[PDB]
């Protein structure tokens, strides 16, 4: 018995991020989908790219430790160091929780799109089971199932056998 | 009967986890450090000009003191201070020796433009037991101490040198305190001693003050180090009546100068870096480190954080 | 004449965030959902705990407030706290404008994936009547409603039924 | 015939007003405050330890002027400077004096190791008709005024403390300025007073400047407060043929020690609070303030916003 | 042959941001959403107004040009104005980088709001093509585009001319 | 036969680049620029009051120097100083030129209340060849050289000021240096001079320094230009015995000021703007800017980016 995303991932899925699996009368079968994935990765390194930007070059600065007290001058340049990396830690705090939650937004939104997509070629030919996968309703040899997997899925070549076995 | 056709996404058996604003505890499937906590325990001599002033620190290099005779002429992005640098020479005060460090370390240079004075009416050349050259009275290398001629009296001196090129020229001066009313009579026969130097911009005057100070290399008296900076044009003047010492001419500025000083304890190895810090380099791409606030070139940012865990890769769900 | 969230929402629901509301033969009734609810809820927290956590600790700093006046040290003193007042009053508006488009996203989702729950649940036995709620084409007693509610509703029981309720 | 089931959320009759980044005015369900706006009005002595200087501000307390007695001993996290503070003894001005003060603050003591000294030549334990203590003439407890020996003259001083403890040491001394030539020959017998305080790392030498001010407690004369400090090991040597205001011992200082100085006017209560600000405590959990920028301890930060509304949950559609 | 917005987007219309095109026996034709449309503008324009508010108003500073070298103070002025430079520049970057996102989010979600809305008007009328386009199984005239367009389509007026030609 | 509907959005055949967190290229249909690049050359005169000091710096125009007589009286929001400006009176260093500068900077006002001075046994109004006016002879008009009375000595002075007005008092001074013991003697008969200014507050004296400096305008002496401040209640004492450079009365100070001073060459036009910079003037409603990090009133931040593009409208996707 098979599901899909919305019950869990899949370890089995080692060649891919998304991807299909399928029962037939053939067998069973994992591929993975090459477009989703790219999609994903793509905003992943671009954001890895985003990062290693280094527009931060200092060569004379100030003092940042001190060998006796000094009182005024020696106050304030502590004060405006301490200052400066309270704002950086701020800053990356944010940054780091912030791609975050948007690399995870990016990567549901992937799955569901793939989910529609696949809804889409499918038409009246199969119904959403709930698991994250389709019930075909009608014969799809493993020919038929790349057609699904590679985009060329004509729907009207099975409506009719499909349709008359949903209403009866 | 029917086919079924299932679509999913990959996932591991450990995860990773990582921070959103809202969960502290997010399992994904691949992550990445942001926050750099190695480094490298040698300061790296590439891509950034390193001079090692060893047992010297950059004034007394800059001064001249007996330890410091290599650091002649060397140039640096970062100039290197140990802290087990040691006084070499006559005991002495810099006022405002924190902002002089500064200028010299900014100008990246020890190279010693020598200018020749004739000090009317004085002896030259004068030297100490507490700053031995190979265990001899010797002094300052960049300074001249100034006593009574073998005659008369402390010769009044008037000398003037006028910037003649196109840079910004710094002169380094000092000022005897002797110990004692006899020790001031016998170097510079006056009883109150007065050192004037002025250029068109500014003026400094000293009135050298006697008494005792703590015997330091068996020495109760002090020298006062000053600076003059003097403008292309201007010209500069050294006034005294008594207890100068006298320079032996100027230092290069520029302004347009990016060098520093870092101090560290740290060996030079021959590794690459453009990130010096004062625990050692720093060979890393990511964007923070949590190694030292101090860190000298291009370096990741300092912050607090000893970790920030980068997601890259979707929420892990294994089942 | 009952709505559902594309429509507003309901007052009425004061023991949930989400929730059923459903018409039948035997009446008509208002019952929360508790995972989408805590589900909510608790992104809410977290987040409140995200803002409680004071990692910021001042012994001793600057002098702030002066007597007389002095010039250049006065004037960068006041400067610098000028600046990391500035910047710490920005910090505060984009991080509360932040998160509160975040809450509202996540609320709003949230609510999407309960209806988008029962819509599987129900498969080819209703229809989207498009106000946020399903016509159900079969005889729903009470306990079929609990059923869908505490999600063991099996489609397959009434599938009969309510496709000959729709295609004539 | 057929059934319906919908799927709602839920509202209330009066929304909150938040922002986001594009609509100055959603309203929502619930929302939290974010900005604290109230301040106790007393200073909380828990947990921080509070001294209350009362009418001593910090200096007057470690120099020993009348009003200052109880200050002696006190140690603090936060000493509490009043505006009511007043000068009760000779009058005096401080060369960096917020140098000094932020020295004393942060070193959070007033515990004065006593030392004593043989200042061979001068009388000792001088007093002034401006400094009362119960009406009668006295100075402050932590200096000793010299003048001349019922007898010769202001017998040379040349006294030396060598710093054998394992702390850093810091000294206060002053400088007498006598208003007329006649006031400087009665207390000094020389024409002209100098004071040399000097240790192996720095010096300072004063000439005393003699002239008229405006009278402060019936006094046409002023004293400059002077400090040093000194090293494990270091020693110092206090020399004056003039006008010294010798010390009665030292400061301790640590320089790993985090107590600050508070201006505030409001009492100390009883309550608890971790930050304290010039216009009282604040008891929060809210992380940002907008009471005062003066915020000492464990503080919500200060903006400058006085509202800002974080939403607790969805939007409000009530219909 | 007509597409919509999973194709790509319509040159064509110069009146609105999003919109119907239709084909029927009369011809075909392109009309413009009004309510899609400025819901989008809206918080394009609100998010424009958040950034013109200028909170920046600064009169005596500090000295941020020398003509002459002097150490210890002007190395730090010049240090604490280059951080809070590197600091506000920061908060640019990523405050438009930010807002960006948040645009590109919200036209999205709008166009497929604006998809949905047709999809519950039509019920069991029309399927889902794939591109962005419904194919509506009865004859649907002028005025009867209209009414999907203004939000007045009444599907049981069509429910079985279309189910008839959708299950034979 | 069956119809088709399709939905849509807009699009154009050239689109512009923007940048998310993620993508640093994405094409939409509208963009605004955020950055403003443009500046007017010229500074506006609205709505912030402007002087043009021209010739004069603030502080010879403070001071009185030749050139800077139109300045009197003048106030403003932004003193403008040319880099053309020049000396023309008597040479002068500034100790804290840069602290006096910034003070008088935002008092923002140049109105002298002028005072009378009764200088007991010394000539008054002295006047130099190095200070021309109309070709003769001149000195500051804010100061008042003192040299002793056309028969005996430099009579002593001891000239007091009370303030009794509500604010508080700036007054402006100065110290002789002369070249020679000759000039000296010839001016102040003394052999060494002495300037005394003091209040309750503190106090400042210095000994004039003799010596050589370089001729400017024909000149080998200096005056060392020193200032007072005099709270309400207090009062001002000047005593000298020698070389004092006498003031003609005190500025106001009001601290609760918010003038400054702007450095810039470019000439002062007609247009309005609230932001001035040292290039010009910036109209702009954007929030960034990368002309000047020198900005001035109510302007877009300074960055240092060129460009940051916000997206307007939707993806572009044109087919
Ligand atoms: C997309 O999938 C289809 C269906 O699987 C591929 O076409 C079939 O390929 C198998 C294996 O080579 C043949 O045995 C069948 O006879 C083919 N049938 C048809 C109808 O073509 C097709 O090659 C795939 N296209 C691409 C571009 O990969
Ligand atoms: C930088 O951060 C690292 C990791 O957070 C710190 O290394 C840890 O040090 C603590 C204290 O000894 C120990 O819990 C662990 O053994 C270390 N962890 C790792 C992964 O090495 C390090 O102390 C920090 N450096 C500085 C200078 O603060
Ligand atoms: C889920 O709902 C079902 C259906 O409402 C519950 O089972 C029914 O409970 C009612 C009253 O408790 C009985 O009268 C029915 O005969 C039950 N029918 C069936 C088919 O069980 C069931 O208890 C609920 N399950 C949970 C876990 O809450
Ligand atoms: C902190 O903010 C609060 C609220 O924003 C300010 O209190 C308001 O002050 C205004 C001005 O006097 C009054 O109109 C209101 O009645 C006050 N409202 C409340 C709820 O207190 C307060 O002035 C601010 N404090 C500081 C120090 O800026
Ligand atoms: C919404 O659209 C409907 C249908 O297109 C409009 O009503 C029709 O308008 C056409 C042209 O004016 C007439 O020829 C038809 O006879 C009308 N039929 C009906 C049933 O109304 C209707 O006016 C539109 N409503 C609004 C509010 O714009
Ligand atoms: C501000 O930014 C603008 C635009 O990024 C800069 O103007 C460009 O300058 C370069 C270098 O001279 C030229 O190649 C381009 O023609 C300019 N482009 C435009 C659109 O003007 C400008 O240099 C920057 N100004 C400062 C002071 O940094
Ligand atoms: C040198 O000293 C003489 C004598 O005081 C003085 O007149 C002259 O101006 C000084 N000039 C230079 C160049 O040293
Ligand atoms: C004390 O004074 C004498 C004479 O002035 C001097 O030689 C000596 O160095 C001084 N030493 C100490 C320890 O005070
Ligand atoms: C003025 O001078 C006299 C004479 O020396 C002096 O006693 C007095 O203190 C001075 N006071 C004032 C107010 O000028």
């Amino acid at each position: 018995a098979i599901a899909g995303f919305i019950e869990n991932g899949w370890q089995g899925l080692i060649d891919g991020w998304y991807g299909f699996r399928h029962q037939n009368a053939e067998g069973t079968g994992t591929a993975a989908d090459l477009k989703s994935t790219q999609a994903a990765i793509d905003q992943i390194n671009g954001k890895l790219n985003r990062l290693i930007e280094k527009t931060n070059e200092k060569y004379h600065q100030i003092e940042k430790e001190f060998e006796q007290v000094e009182g005024r001058i020696q106050d304030l340049e502590k004060y405006v160091e301490d200052t400066k990396i309270d704002l950086w830690s701020y800053n990356a705090e944010l940054l780091v929780a912030l791609e975050n939650q948007h690399t995870i937004d990016v990567t549901d939104s992937e799955m569901n799109k793939l989910f529609e997509r696949v809804r889409r070629q499918l038409r009246e030919n199969a119904e959403d089971q709930g698991n994250g996968c389709f019930e075909i309703f009608h014969q799809c040899d493993n020919n038929c199932i790349e057609s699904i997997r590679n985009g060329t899925y004509d729907h009207n070549i099975y409506r009719d056998e499909a349709i008359n076995n949903r209403i009866k | 009967g029917n086919p079924i056709i299932c679509l999913g996404h990959h996932a591991v058996e450990n995860g990773t986890s990582v921070k959103t604003l809202t969960d502290n505890h997010v399992e994904v499937v691949s992550a990445k450090e942001l926050v750099e906590t190695n480094h490298t325990d040698e300061l790296c001599p590439s891509p950034l000009k390193l001079v090692d002033g060893q047992d010297c620190d950059l004034i007394n290099g800059a001064l001249g003191s007996p330890g410091c005779d290599r650091l002649q002429d060397t140039t640096w992005d970062v100039f290197i201070e140990r802290p087990t640098a040691v006084d070499t020479c006559y005991p002495f005060d810099v006022p405002d020796y924190q902002s002089l460090r500064s200028i010299l370390a900014s100008s990246g240079s020890l190279e010693f433009i020598a200018e020749q004075f004739t000090w009317n009416g004085v002896k030259v050349d004068g030297s100490s037991s507490a700053c031995l050259r190979g265990g001899r009275n010797s002094f300052f290398s960049r300074l001249n101490w100034l006593t009574k001629a073998t005659n008369g009296n402390y010769g009044p001196i008037n000398v003037t040198k006028e910037n003649t090129g196109s840079y910004v020229r710094l002169y380094l001066w000092g000022v005897h305190h002797p110990s004692s009313d006899n020790e001031q009579t016998d170097l510079y026969k006056v009883a109150t001693g007065r050192v004037t130097v002025s250029t068109r911009s500014d003026q400094i005057s000293i009135v050298p003050n006697i008494g005792s100070r703590p015997r330091v290399r068996n020495q109760s008296g002090r020298i006062s180090i000053y600076w003059t900076l003097v403008n292309p044009g201007d010209s500069i003047i050294f006034n005294s009546i008594g207890n100068l010492i006298a320079p032996r001419g100027h230092y290069k500025i520029s302004k347009s100068t990016k060098s520093t000083v870092l101090k560290s304890d740290k060996r030079i190895g021959s590794c690459t870096s453009p990130c010096l810090t004062d625990k050692g380099s720093i060979q890393s791409d990511k964007p923070f480190q949590n190694v030292s606030r101090i860190a000298i070139g291009n370096c990741p940012k300092y912050v607090k954080q000893g970790s920030l865990m980068l997601a890259t890769g979707m929420r892990n769900i294994p089942g």
